[PDB]
């Protein structure tokens, strides 16, 4: 998710397809893609 | 012209030429599309004053 | 002007919009309306009691303001919001500096938090008053600045060329040099003896040369007397009263060091009424201060006259050795450009000496207000060559100040540096963006998650170098490089712990080593560092931002994007001039940043010694070379060079595991392959900051640190089938 | 606008294919194109504007004038030269000095040589000289006296926002000026001038007739508050009275911004260099109440509100004044054909035209016939669409038209009515709003004092604006504190008679010896007045109590703080500059929001002010809060005020009864990023750790 | 130490200037008195001015009246300056017509009973061969400035036209201070305010005006306490 | 209008902040500076205006017996606090003999004149005291500078001091604007106010509003005229 994010969406999403590689939500830019609580700050699960 | 308001000017030196129609490059150009009858009036006093002009109208 | 530092007046209706659906339950429920709809209607209508109502909801909400161009975290910023007419958002003088926003028809938007532990954060994290401290270097942002610190000059300054009055005169008060002055029979910058009560701190400086007496005198808590003057007795009452008196020239500097001083050691809501008090004092002696512009108070230097003349008569001279055939058009062009370089600093430096430091242009200009000493040549003195077109110099200056009038072709040629300049900064915006992004996005998701490694490695740093005749200084560069690191171990030089381990390394301890003789210290470091949740905060140091000891779950990463991104428009770092010169010149600036960050190879690279070994010459006319073989029984290694090299080392001579050969900019990768994984941090670290400190922007090498460290972490491997 | 040079545009240039020589001066660009005059953006030297002597050649290259210099001595015989014949000459300058015999006095003779490359020469060895010193600069930046001592940067600046200002319900042209007001209002549009010679004859508001001297009849009519494209006011005033003689070419009205056929974009404000309190800090404003009483620096402003009464499928749509079910107060005030009556005031939320849609296909299925048919009354199924005023505007009916089909009024398929409606506004200078100068010095209004508050000078004149004096040498434009001093000599007229001095023996010579106070005077723009004669004249200022002459040769004056009344302690720098009012106006650009028109593809609130959107937060503020280590607020904002319908309607909900904001959800971005990407034909499935993952 | 209590005299140079002396004063004491009543006479003095107009046929003011060279915006900047008294607390209508050629002046006006127009030479206008004016003013007193804005009050009449009042009747108001030449260690000053004023008044009414207030206002401090 | 009114909030028996509540915008610079130069430089009182000590000369630095400088001698008897009713300058007695502290308190007042802050400390004696010292109590107002008083001329011992008449020793005016129905123009003043042992703050308040009212009484006077009030 942050790489096709980040520059080249096609090639990463074509590599991604192939290597059916899944995306865990850990990260602070994929957590705000689905709209998440960042773990970061007071987002951390400690504070949450 | 004479008839424009009063202003006091430093100016120590004159200049021989005035500032022509600042909306010449505009209309002159449009007259010479339509080649309307002021076009062909500027045509004809280039060529008596012997200047560079399109004789050929848009 | 008249704000708290945690306040900011919005305009009404604009305070009405925002916060409706509030207005509405609280006219319900206050019984101004029998129905929700009915409370919209009247909010619609614009009714007076919505008016009231809106005052009385405001309260108790924080607002975030923010500016378009967010260059770091001090962009948005959570107020308290105050109900205020006219149609402009109001925003306190001194958080100016944060935003970049100046008053010249700039805008603000704003926002507003809703959940419980939205405006929780705002007011707790965001509030202006907290965020007083930068999170690039440390340095405070939200303090006095331009006419404040002009006016705080003022207060503070000399009495030279100021013609005192009263001076000599002893006071037992304050109160009495304040009657004395208004009397018209005292200055406000007059030598005069003024006595202290019981509770000021006298000097640090003038304890020593305490009153002398068989009594033991409490200089920390008794009566003194000092021979001050009545501007900096004033200026003392401005910051609290357990500080130390001040009797110096508070400027700029000394200001940002008294705010420094006051952050680091008092509670914030102490701090922010300190800076509220130097504000109102600033602006209030500003406007007294006499300081006004005008065309007599633009003052030319005699001097000049006769330095353009006599220069311009050797630019004659010149001129006629050249239209006589002796010279070419070239020597004559670098022979008038040196020309005119010393024409235009001997009448800067002239111009410097003329005005009196009591005019309004240098009072402004020395307090560290606005303004440089070259705007100040070019305005008053000479304007001197500028950048030609095809970015050339024209060999002949401009001769004259904008006072004395540029003439027609003058003008004409100065206009072709503003043009560059203008379309260059409208690119370099858009290239540090572009940075930034990249950088955020390596750097993003480290993220302190552990509070304590039990490491004991860190980076062997120079604490005291700079040993020039055996003398033991402070380096110049530890507030961007040891500043904040914490200590690995215990340092022992004299059989006793003069620092004890992992302690925020500030500057006393600086002063303790640096005097007891080190010329080295060991800190910890996030490059050194081997947790198994990423980044520790006590390897990381102290947060820049908020001076404590870095919180868990801080986002490092980003706030090291952004602080290495914010200087990035503000570089300008280019060739003013071709100089005929291609390939010596590598890029310098923002290209010099992203070809260091990118791994790139650099534009003028040169070679770098594989070994130690004997190094010589086997140029050939098809293609020039160097080489050397390695003593020890290596095998010999070679460089194509070009025949315009300028080789930093001479034939059959002795290279070392590390040096370069020719003059140029090291690969990155060669530093990591022959000399090691340390050495390539230190030299990218170095490299960075080269360019940043040669414009004078600081950024803690922690920032640098995060995304070296980012950029080292994969290997590319080999023998890997088993 | 009429003398621009546009590069980008079709068969041209573009934003980002322009490098830089494109985009910088090039020395050919002298006296064809102007240096100075650019846009602040992306269109630096590609948008361009034409000299002043700028001569568009039939093969379409620009030629500019120069005086023949035969063998040495200067002739009036001009050629219009092109900079390729331009770079085989050597040309002088017009300033060069030169005797009573035209040939050249001084034996170097400095001149711009091929190549941008100026070079003295002998003086005989010269083959042209410029026309004119101002020949190089365009019309805008003409404007600007003393441009010689301000950097290009600001003299841009300076030349770029003068055209924005707004024109003045009354105008004065410039007290200190460039010799060029008068020539470009003349050749603009807006000033109305006579045909021919005459006298005139009836001279209303709105007309004026003249008797030719041919025997013909004249009659002008003059435009009286008609909307402009940007919203201002094209009045026009009378300039002469009945009986007057006119000429060919002479004003009989004014323009909008015009006074006496001589160009008025701002007004002469008394000015004062210095700190004050704070409240101009940082390049801001602050002037006195007079000119929110005088009506100084205020203007007029019209917007239309045009609407259309169409013809749907269920019927055609009618301007009625009886819109359905309404109270008798909101259409008390329209027309009996519905429309808004003129001279009516306007609020937020005023009908200015009433229509209603022929019916509306909301509740007529068999359900809602049945229940109609046993009520009996059918009740009306008509939509209320009647134009309204947009909310935070306000003003007076200043004009209505209407177009129709039923007369002969053209209209467009499918429209039967167009109704046009002007709402006009009166602005007064508020705090809020942003003046300037000539020399690119502007910043916003913050304070607005009362008259007592603001420094006065020792008679008792208030001064009218306070600038911050730091602004004059760190931004390096002191032509500004030039340009207040011979205002405030011009103010205080001088009388230099006969003085045998420098500076007085050029004034005399030239014919501005004697001068009587408020005269306006002209500074051409390279051969303006001198800093030494302003200083002399400055000693020699006429008086007004006694011989008080508030402004000593320092150019600097005593004041008095009005808000505790002891002088100041030092002279203060005063004088009259010419502020000018933008069309930058703080109250179109007040924008806010609670909930509104969203987006269809991303529910996400839309953007523009008049669709009351939102603000764009854009990635650079994620970063910021996330480093901030916000993580609640950044999560409500990016899906509660954004992007999760149940979430928008729910916190909406919940604040207006009054309860808990609820949890965020899923943005809808997300959904269509997955679809999308699934149309791509990947198979993104959102999955749990045991499963498929709720959607 | 000193007995000497402050006095105060009037100098009379033009019949609406006026220059006055306050000698007995302590030194350093002359700007801040003299600035108090600089301030307060150039702010709160009461005065009187036309609140609104109402030209015939004419229901806004971005119009023209037939045969008059000026806009109904041109008239109202003319008639905010009009210098008149009133005597009325409740506004008072105000007259003028005017036919044929001819500039309509403020003379041309007729006032009602216990109003007054200080100015006759104010020119209102100027009518052409075929221009007729006929104008309904509302004269009203109070102090200070109000805007045309707040002015506005009934809206039945749709033909009416608020205008902007400036109700204060001082034109300007400076002063200086001089040193007294009695021989003293701490060498007393001369106060000189020099107020000159619109027609409305005197500048003796609007000294007494602004001592009143002042007198009061400090009245207030010294009585309140103890 | 609106009604201001005063109220008094004490911090300590020195000093105390007044309050003028609601009042018309520009009222509170009125009020503010007027206030100040009247509560500072008009209220009378009795200072010392010369001190000769016994044996001593003007430019003669120190004393003998006497630790203290001349120069602190001079600060710690202007700081002195003394009321005279005598309309004259009296001389006022003090002898000291021995080592130790020589305070206010051992001042030997004529009757009338009074020293009231007892506690001060004029200066520290060593070994023998003798200090007799006559110094020279007058009436006035303000503050006057040490401007040669020939104080010297008639005696040398006799030097001049600064004289602090005016009981208020300090005193500072701001403006704050207040919310005042709908308003937000409507200014409130804040006047804090120090004074010495001499009288109250209220009091000097009340003597400052007599002034004032007199001193624009004044003017009132030139005509009867009625700008208006509450
Ligand atoms: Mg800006
Ligand atoms: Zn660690």
């Amino acid at each position: 998710l942050s790489a096709a994010s980040f520059q080249e969406t096609t090639r990463v999403l074509t590599d991604a397809a192939i290597n059916a590689k899944s995306d865990s939500l850990i990260g602070l830019k994929e957590n705000v893609i689905i709209g998440k609580l960042i773990p970061a700050g007071t987002g951390l699960s400690r504070y949450r | 012209a004479s008839t424009a308001p009063l202003r006091i000017s430093f100016a120590k030196i004159k200049e021989p030429l005035e500032v022509p129609n600042l909306l010449a490059l505009q209309t002159e150009s449009f007259d010479w599309l339509l080649g309307n009858d002021a076009w062909k009036a500027r045509v004809e006093s280039a060529l008596e004053s012997g200047q560079d002009v399109p004789t050929k109208s848009g | 002007p008249q704000l708290k530092l945690h306040q900011c007046g919005l305009p009404k209706a604009m305070a009405l919009e925002l916060f409706k659906p509030f207005v509405m339950k609280r006219l319900v429920d206050l019984n101004h309306a029998q129905n929700i709809k009915s409370a919209k209607r009247m909010v619609e209508r614009g009714r007076t009691v919505v008016y009231d109502v809106l005052e009385e909801v405001i309260a108790e909400h924080p607002v975030l303001l923010n500016r378009a161009p967010t260059l770091h975290r001090l962009g948005i910023q959570a107020f308290e919001p105050q109900l205020v007419e006219g149609k402009a958002i109001q925003i306190h003088p001194l958080v100016c500096t944060a935003f970049n926003a100046d008053f010249d028809g700039d805008q603000m938007a704003v926002h507003l938090p809703l959940s419980a532990e939205a405006q929780a954060e705002a007011r707790i994290l965001m509030l202006s008053s907290n965020n007083i401290l930068k999170p690039a270097d440390g340095r405070p942002v939200t303090m006095p600045t331009q006419d404040m610190v002009l006016g705080l000059f003022f207060l503070t300054t000399d009495s030279e060329g100021r013609s005192p009055k009263g001076e000599g005169r002893a006071f037992g008060s304050s109160a009495e040099a304040i009657m004395a002055f208004d009397a018209g029979d005292l200055t406000l910058q007059a030598k005069i003896d003024i006595r202290f009560p019981v509770g000021t701190i006298p000097p640090r400086g003038f304890e020593p040369p305490a009153r002398e007496e068989g009594e033991p005198e409490w200089q920390q808590g008794d009566t003194f007397t000092l021979k001050t003057t009545l501007g900096r007795a004033l200026f003392n009452e401005l910051l609290p009263e357990d500080y130390p008196f001040v009797d110096y020239e508070v400027g700029k500097k000394q200001l940002s060091e008294i705010v420094n001083d006051l952050a680091e050691r008092y509670p914030k809501v102490i701090v922010a009424a300190t800076l509220d008090n130097l504000k109102a004092a600033g602006f209030f002696w500003a406007t007294r201060s006499g300081v006004t512009v005008a065309i007599s108070d633009i003052v030319v230097p005699d001097a000049k006259k006769e330095i353009v003349k006599g220069y311009e008569g050797q630019d004659e001279k010149v001129q006629k050795q050249y239209e006589r055939g002796l010279i070419t058009k070239e020597e004559r062009t670098q022979e008038l450009i040196a020309i005119w370089t010393k024409a235009t600093n001997e009448v800067a430096e002239a111009m410097n000496d003329n005005f009196p430091k009591t005019n309004p242009v240098s009072m402004m200009v020395n307090s560290g207000a606005r303004g440089n000493m070259m705007q100040m040549r070019q305005i008053a003195g000479m304007r001197g060559l500028v950048s030609n077109a095809k970015n050339e110099t024209i060999p002949r200056p401009i001769k004259a100040s904008f006072r004395e009038g540029l003439s027609v072709l003058e003008y004409f040629i100065s206009t072709h540096g503003a043009r560059k300049g203008l379309a260059d900064t409208a690119l370099r915006t858009a290239d540090s963006g572009y940075l930034t992004r990249r950088l955020v996005d390596v750097s993003q998701d480290v993220i302190i998650r552990e509070e304590d490694c039990g490491t004991e490695r860190g980076l062997k740093l120079p604490i005291a170098t700079r040993d020039a005749d055996g003398t033991l200084r402070k380096a110049e560069d530890v507030e961007t490089s040891v500043y904040a690191r914490m200590l690995a171990e215990d340092v022992v030089i004299d059989g006793k712990v003069i620092a004890p381990a992992n302690v925020d390394l500030g500057d006393v301890l600086i002063d303790a080593l640096v005097a007891h003789g080190v010329e080295e210290v060991k800190t910890r470091s996030i490059l050194t560092c081997e947790s198994q949740v990423g980044t520790c905060a006590m390897c990381y140091g102290r947060s820049l931002a908020t001076g404590k000891l870095v919180d868990i779950g801080e986002a490092v990463g980003i706030i090291a994007a952004q602080s290495i991104g914010e200087p990035g428009t503000q570089l300008t770092m280019r060739t003013f001039h071709t100089g005929g010169v291609a390939g010596d010149d590598i890029t310098q600036g923002l290209p010099r940043v992203v070809e260091l960050f990118e791994a790139r190879t650099p534009k003028g690279v040169a070679p770098i010694s594989e070994a130690s070994g004997r190094v010589r010459i086997e140029e050939t006319e098809k293609t020039k070379k160097i080489v050397v073989t390695p003593d020890d029984g290596s095998d010999e290694t070679a460089f194509p060079i070009s025949k315009r090299a300028r080789l930093l080392v001479g034939e059959g001579d002795h290279v070392e595991v590390g040096q370069k050969l020719t003059v140029g900019a090291t690969n990155p990768h060669d530093v990591l392959r022959i000399l090691g994984q340390r050495a390539v941090q230190v030299h990218l670290v170095g490299e960075v900051q080269k360019v940043y400190n040669s414009q004078g922007v600081s950024i803690h090498d922690k920032h640098i640190e995060i995304i070296i460290r980012q950029m080292l972490r994969r290997v590319t491997i080999i023998e890997s089938g088993d | 606008h009429k003398r621009r040079l546009n590069a980008l545009g079709p068969g041209g240039l573009s934003r980002e294919r322009a490098g830089f020589e494109v985009r910088d001066v090039h020395p050919s660009h002298y006296g064809r194109m102007c240096p100075i005059e650019t846009p602040e953006g992306p269109n630096i030297g590609l948008i361009g504007s034409l000299a002043s002597y700028g001569r568009i050649n039939p093969f379409g290259f620009i030629e500019t004038p120069y005086r023949k210099v035969v063998e040495g001595q200067v002739t009036d015989d001009v050629d219009y030269l092109t900079a390729d014949e331009e770079d085989r000459f050597v040309i002088a300058q017009a300033n060069a000095a030169l005797g009573d015999d035209m040939r050249f006095a001084e034996a170097r003779v400095l001149v711009r040589r091929r190549g941008g490359e100026v070079d003295y020469v002998p003086g005989d060895d010269v083959d042209y000289m410029d026309v004119s010193p101002r020949q190089m600069v365009s019309v805008a930046t003409a404007m600007i006296p003393f441009l010689e001592h301000d950097d290009a940067n600001r003299a841009l600046m300076g030349a770029n926002m003068m055209r924005q200002a707004v024109p003045l319900i009354k105008s004065e042209s410039p007290l200190v000026g460039t010799g060029m007001e008068y020539r470009s209002a003349a050749d603009a549009g807006d000033v109305v001038k006579a045909e021919k010679a005459g006298v005139v004859q009836e001279v209303s508001a709105d007309y004026i007739t003249t008797t030719n001297d041919d025997g013909t009849y004249i009659t002008y009519r003059l435009a009286k508050f008609s909307r402009s494209n940007q919203g201002t006011s094209v009045n026009q005033k009378v300039i002469v009275a009945e009986g007057d003689r006119i000429i060919e070419g002479q004003v009989l009205a004014d323009g909008p911004a015009t006074e006496n056929g001589e160009m008025a974009l701002g007004k002469n404000l008394l000015v004062a260099f210095m700190p004050w309190e704070g409240h101009n800090y940082e390049d801001a404003i602050i002037l006195s109440q007079r000119l929110v009483q005088d009506d100084v620096l205020s203007s007029i402003h019209i917007e239309e509100h045009e609407v259309d009464a169409r013809d749907t499928k269920l019927g055609p749509e009618e301007i009625t004044r009886d819109i359905p079910n309404v109270s008798e107060e909101v259409l008390a005030d329209l027309d009996e054909r519905g429309i808004i009556r003129i001279g009516a005031e306007v609020v937020a939320g005023d009908i200015l035209v009433g229509k209603v849609t022929p019916k509306g296909e909301t509740e007529l299925t068999p359900e809602e016939r049945l229940l109609r048919a046993i009520f009996g009354e059918k009740a009306r199924e008509v939509r209320d669409t009647s134009l309204k005023v947009p909310h935070g505007e306000i003003g007076k009916v200043i004009g209505v038209r209407v177009f129709d089909r039923e007369e002969g009024d053209e209209l467009p398929p499918g429209v039967n009515q167009l109704v046009r409606v002007y709402v006009a506004q009166k602005r007064k200078i508020t705090d809020g709003d942003k003046l300037a100068g000539r020399h690119g010095n502007k910043g916003v209004i913050s304070k607005i004092n009362p008259i007592e508050d603001m420094p006065f000078l020792e008679d008792g004149t208030p001064v009218d604006i306070i600038l911050n004096p730091l602004a004059v040498p760190s931004r390096m434009n002191p032509g500004q504190v030039l340009e207040i001093h011979l205002g405030w000599l011009a103010s205080r007229g001088w009388d230099v008679s006969g003085l045998a001095e420098e500076w007085a023996q050029r004034l005399q010579v030239i014919g501005a010896d004697k001068v009587e106070p408020g005269t306006n005077v002209a500074t051409p723009v390279f051969d303006g007045a001198r800093e030494d004669e302003l200083a002399g004249l400055l000693q020699h200022t006429i008086p007004n109590r006694d011989g008080e002459r508030m402004v000593l040769p320092s150019g600097k004056a005593r004041l008095f703080d009005g808000r505790s009344g002891e002088p100041f302690p030092e002279p203060i720098s005063v004088g009259y500059m010419y502020i000018l009012k933008l069309h930058h106006l703080v109250d179109d650009k007040l924008h806010a929001r609670s909930t509104g028109p969203y987006s269809m593809i991303t529910q996400q609130p839309l953007g523009g002010k008049a669709q009351f959107g939102g603000q764009r937060f854009g990635e650079m503020e994620v970063w910021a809060l996330e480093a901030y280590g916000a993580a609640y607020a950044l999560q409500e904002l990016l899906t509660i005020k954004s992007d999760d319908v149940t979430g928008r309607v729910k916190v909406y909900e919940a604040i207006v009864k009054g309860e808990n904001i609820p949890e965020p959800g899923i943005p809808e971005s997300f959904k269509v990023l997955i679809k999308e990407m699934q149309s791509l034909c990947l198979n993104v499935e959102v999955l749990s750790s045991d499963g498929m993952s709720i959607e | 130490l000193i007995a000497q209590r402050p006095s105060l005299t009037e100098e009379v140079v033009d019949e609406f200037r006026s220059r006055f002396v306050i000698e007995p004063l302590e030194p350093g004491f002359g700007y801040t008195l003299g600035n108090s009543l600089r301030r307060t006479l150039l702010s709160s003095i009461p005065g009187a001015a036309v609140t609104s107009i109402r030209i015939d046929g004419v229901l806004h003011e971005f119009t023209t009246v037939p045969g008059v060279k000026e806009d109904v915006t041109d008239l109202i900047l003319n008639i905010k300056q009009l210098v008149v008294s009133s005597e009325h607390d409740e506004p008072v209508v105000m007259y003028l017509r005017k036919q044929g050629p001819g500039l309509v002046t403020a003379a041309d006006i007729a006032p009602p009973a216990g109003v007054e127009v200080h100015n006759p030479d104010l020119v209102l206008a100027t009518l052409n061969g075929k221009g007729k004016l006929e104008m309904e003013l509302t004269v009203e007193r109070g102090r200070g400035y109000v805007s045309a804005v707040q002015n506005k009050q009934v809206g039945q009449e749709i033909g009416r036209i608020p205008v902007d009042s400036i109700y204060s009747p001082v034109l300007k108001v400076t002063y200086k201070v001089e040193a007294t030449r009695v021989e003293q260690r701490t060498d007393f000053d001369k106060l000189i305010v020099d107020v000159e004023t619109k027609q409305a008044m005197r500048p003796r009414d609007a000294m007494a005006s602004a001592g009143k207030t002042l007198v009061e206002l400090f009245g207030l401090a010294r009585e309140l306490n103890i």
